[PDB]
């Protein structure tokens, strides 16, 4: 990318309206080409929707794909396959009383069972969707504009179009919530034995009311997004064994089944049905979205967040698609010429690390809270929330607080 | 191999012929290398018996114990691992004449576990490890490539050789692979300057600065090491062409600049070298080369002074160029058909996952699951380009010379 | 069907949709015909209780035993084999309108093991076998092919029907398949002339 153009990008980021979003050719093009797209068409890709990459005369797959609330796997492990929001209904696996687990290894294997049970049902749900959509949906205009539809004389929403590449997805919501919760239990319950499982459960059941010291201790256990391998290695294994299942589903369905971390606003409703969690998040609060750090858990600057992303990925596999990655910077940290060069440098690092997506948020915490009190004076406040640009003052409290409660990196 | 043999159905019409002979071959070649090694143990015992210098006598006795164990049994330490490597690369020379002399793989990766364990247990020092490696190089320096065919001798003038040793790069998981051994190889090449081994370093977009500095220091040393190969070019091409990404990331440098995946590569035919300067001359000389007189070698493209436009002159060049390409591809295809009738490589095959799975020798034409990377050589690139550009500017554009003028100057 | 279903991988992405619904259907259709047969067994008992004639009462009672066993379980004798056949062909009419009305297959071949055994053991005579087959014909003669679509009516005018009964031919090993039952079918057609069944004979060079 030329320096002159990257500088123009940095200046747009500095303007503070949340544009542009960034997508990384060095991750996207080899993945799509390895998966079957001719290299020249892959190099010609269009960004589509939030972070996706379309080859308009090669892409053939169009089914809206399953969204998985993986925080439910965590809670169901803590609750014998139940979710408190649903009472005694058996939703997942009956992995038993969590105070019975003797070792981390046993506890983690039970997490995997819950997690894989959700994947198995998600893949089944999606395959049925793939089978049903062609009976309800057509797109004759999109088809006439599509080389392969015209060559094969098939509508784009046909299941299989010869020559096409079918990029399908399944969504991972709550990544950092799960990782941090598992890290907190591994560190404090099983390794240092500073806490028993019972104590963590009682604290969670109280929404940490009266258990603030336990909450503080869980929150200080190692967290994703700090380039701390204690947690990032958990994130990496979770992403890895998810892709192991996805490779099998790809073989059985004849399409690419790739894990994706594009939350839209799903982390709000997904968070509403999840009780307090072992990372110190309180009940009903939004889940961690995309592959960003859990709210306020990243305390080592933005490069550390990029490195946690890099080290939690599995680059010797291919069953991955987008990761939505947001980092909030204080405007003082990026002001003027020197600040633009710092934005440029972060972007070059993110590119070298082969991360898919990057979005900067440049906003002061005082500006945000000030706009909650006196909206009329901040009607020009454009921010990024759940991936899309919005007027902060038009946003719901759920989403305002989503943005407010993210770390504001100051030392850039 | 014995277990695969026991698993055949030797009552059916086909296995006893299609499969059993290959596995018998594999059983035999394992015996062959193990016999060869056990003969070195007795020889070391006999040379010890006849040696008074008592330090050498004990060296030879350690050598005898080493050769009793490897390569029949797993290496137990760095010394055994190096002697195993050595037996394999030397028996490979007995097997066949692999172009450039058999290459050595990612030595810093596969020897590192042995190296690190021995250092930590105090059974080995870095100086001792450098000594053993440098012993390897001095005996490799005594094996010289004997070309009898003049074409080979003139294509490898001066005992040309490239026993590539690969260091650095990435792991099969796509992270940087630098370790203490990677540095040791570079120190050794500066401290022990010599034309052996052909030290070759893999670079990628996240090569650490400290390692790239060590590389630069080695370059500064002025001995022409290491050569550099770019993962960021190699890995996506090889994976796009069908190599699984984890194996593509795990590639070894081989020969001069080539990239091998030792359990995926299956093509082995020496490929055509095209003298494309002949296309230029034949364009200037109605399909003749002055070295051969009136013999029509190429196409009869006519009196060159008859070309009125650069477009007509460039099309005629292309005719000459593509005529050689077509004959080169035809030549190579025949070579691909004949080589399996003459060449086999049982040792290379028994170490190849796909040869063993399919029960086929590596020099078979088609091995299911393999990727076949073949070549044709472009010689004279800048010569053709600069010549064509000169005629383009001076003769047809700036009309400062006639084709006739240029011909007579060259003829003289 | 249940075994095939237990052998699916219901953790994988596809079997639960591509294969399980079919095996569920098969399990259900097996219940359907079995339920139907069982309701006949009870109808026979109730009819027997309401029937004064002692002979017909015993007849209806043997019918109830038959309908309790077949088609749920393997037929044990000629009479159960025929009533099994009858349930399958009648339930086929409930299933669908196969052209010509459902055909009956090689009755002289698949009924012969039952017929030979009962004959030999004295539980059955050839006259009784012929009576039971003729009972089939007179109730088949009450099921009339109803074509609503005029095209079907004019392509099969006059209640055209061909519920083929196959006799004779060759065995799966290519020898002549004539047996005592083959002759019985032809005798019955002569003795009991009627437009049912559509008796069709296989001929070969031997
Ligand atoms: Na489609
Ligand atoms: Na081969």
């Amino acid at each position: 990318t030329p320096d002159r153009f990257l500088y123009e990008i940095a200046l747009t980021v500095q303007d503070g309206s949340g544009f542009p979003k960034l997508i990384n050719d060095e991750e996207v093009v080899p993945l799509n080409a390895i998966k079957g797209c001719p290299i020249n068409e892959a190099l010609d890709y269009a960004i589509s929707g939030c972070t996706e990459t379309r080859m308009p005369n090669r892409d053939t797959y169009t089914s809206g794909c399953v969204y998985i609330n993986f925080a439910t796997a965590l809670e169901m492990l803590m609750n014998n396959g139940r979710l408190h929001y649903y009472g005694d209904e058996l939703i997942g696996l009956e992995t038993g009383d969590p105070t019975r687990f003797q070792t981390w290894e046993e506890f983690y294997e039970a997490y995997k069972a819950q997690h894989i049970n959700l994947l198995q049902k998600a893949f089944q749900q999606q395959h049925i969707v793939d089978r049903l959509r062609p009976q309800h949906f057509a797109a004759p205009l999109s088809s006439v504009l599509h080389n392969l539809c015209m060559k094969n004389m098939q509508d784009l929403h046909s299941e299989k179009i010869e020559g096409g590449v079918d990029y399908s997805y399944f969504e991972f919501l709550g990544y950092a919530t799960v990782v941090d919760s598992l890290a907190a239990i591994k560190k404090l319950v099983f390794e240092e034995k500073r806490l028993t499982m019972r104590e963590v459960l009682d604290a969670m059941n109280a929404n940490f009311v009266g258990y603030e010291p336990i909450q503080e201790m869980l929150k200080n256990a190692p967290c994703y997004g700090n380039n701390d391998p204690y947690a990032d290695s958990i994130a990496k294994d979770v992403d890895r064994f998810t892709q192991v299942e996805a490779e099998k589903s790809s073989r059985d369905r004849g399409i690419h089944v790739d894990v994706r971390y594009v939350p839209i606003t799903s982390h709000v409703p997904f968070g509403k049905i999840i009780a307090a969690t072992p990372n110190g998040r309180v009940a009903g609060f939004p889940l961690a979205d995309g592959s960003s750090a859990s709210h306020g858990a990243d305390h080592n600057g933005p490069t550390a967040v990029l490195l946690s992303n890099y080290h939690s990925k599995n680059y010797g596999m291919i069953n991955r698609a987008s990761r939505l990655l947001n980092i909030k910077l204080s405007p003082k940290c990026v002001a003027g010429e020197q600040g633009a060069k710092k934005i440029m440098s972060i972007i070059r690092t993110w590119c070298d690390l082969k991360l898919w997506h990057l979005q900067f948020n440049i906003v002061n915490r005082d500006t945000l809270l000030a706009a909650q009190k006196d909206p009329n004076s901040y009607r020009n406040l454009i921010v990024r929330v759940a991936g899309y640009s919005a007027y902060f003052c038009d946003m719901s409290p759920d989403l305002q607080n989503d943005i407010i409660d993210r770390t504001e990196h100051a030392d850039l | 191999a014995k277990a695969k043999l026991a698993g055949l159905d030797l009552t059916n019409s086909v296995d006893i012929w299609e499969k059993k002979p290959f596995l018998e071959a594999m059983i035999i070649v394992c015996d062959a290398i193990m016999i060869w090694a056990k003969r070195h143990a007795q020889l070391a015992r006999d040379t010890a018996a006849a040696t008074s210098d008592p330090v050498r006598k004990q060296e030879l006795l350690r050598m005898a114990d080493i050769c009793e164990h490897v390569p029949a049994y797993p290496a137990r330490n760095f010394r055994e691992a190096v002697q195993c490597q050595w037996f394999v690369q030397m028996f490979s020379r007995i097997e066949q004449k692999a172009s450039a002399i058999i290459s050595n793989g990612r030595m810093d990766q596969y020897l590192y576990p042995y190296y690190k364990k021995d250092i930590e247990e105090g059974t080995l020092t870095s100086e001792e490890a450098k000594e053993l490696l440098e012993c390897m190089w001095v005996d490799m320096a005594q094996f010289i490539d004997l070309y009898i065919n003049p074409t080979g001798n003139e294509f490898q003038e001066g005992y040309a050789h490239w026993e590539a040793v690969t260091v650095g790069g990435q792991t099969p998981e796509g992270e940087d692979a630098t370790n203490e051994l990677s540095y040791l190889f570079l120190e050794s090449k500066r401290e022990f300057p010599m034309t052996y081994p052909d030290l070759a370093v893999r670079i990628h977009s996240r090569t650490p600065d400290r390692f790239l500095y060590e590389i630069a220091l080695t370059v500064q040393d002025g001995s022409g090491f290491p050569k550099l190969i770019n993962d960021e070019e190699v890995v996506p091409l090889n994976a796009i062409k069908g190599c699984p990404i984890n194996e593509a990331l795990d590639y070894a440098i081989s020969g001069c600049t080539e990239t091998r995946m030792p359990n995926r590569d299956t093509y082995t035919s020496g490929c055509v070298y095209i003298n494309f300067a002949t296309a230029l001359e034949m364009l200037m000389n109605n399909g003749r080369l002055h070295y051969y007189g009136d013999e029509l070698i190429g196409l009869e493209t006519g009196d060159p002074t008859r070309f009125q436009t650069w477009e007509e002159f460039y099309e005629a060049y292309k005719a000459q160029h593509i005529n050689l390409l077509q004959k080169a591809f035809q030549q190579q295809h025949i070579v691909d058909r004949l080589r399996p009738q003459h060449f086999a490589a049982p040792l290379s095959s028994v170490l190849h996952n796909l040869c063993m799975k399919n029960m086929q020798d590596l020099h078979s034409e088609k091995i299911e699951g393999g990727v076949d990377y073949s070549y044709f050589e472009f010689l004279g690139y800048a010569t053709v380009v600069d010549s064509l550009a000169a005629i383009k500017k001076l003769v047809f554009e700036e009309k400062r010379l006639t084709m006739r003028e240029v011909l007579d100057a060259m003829n003289a």
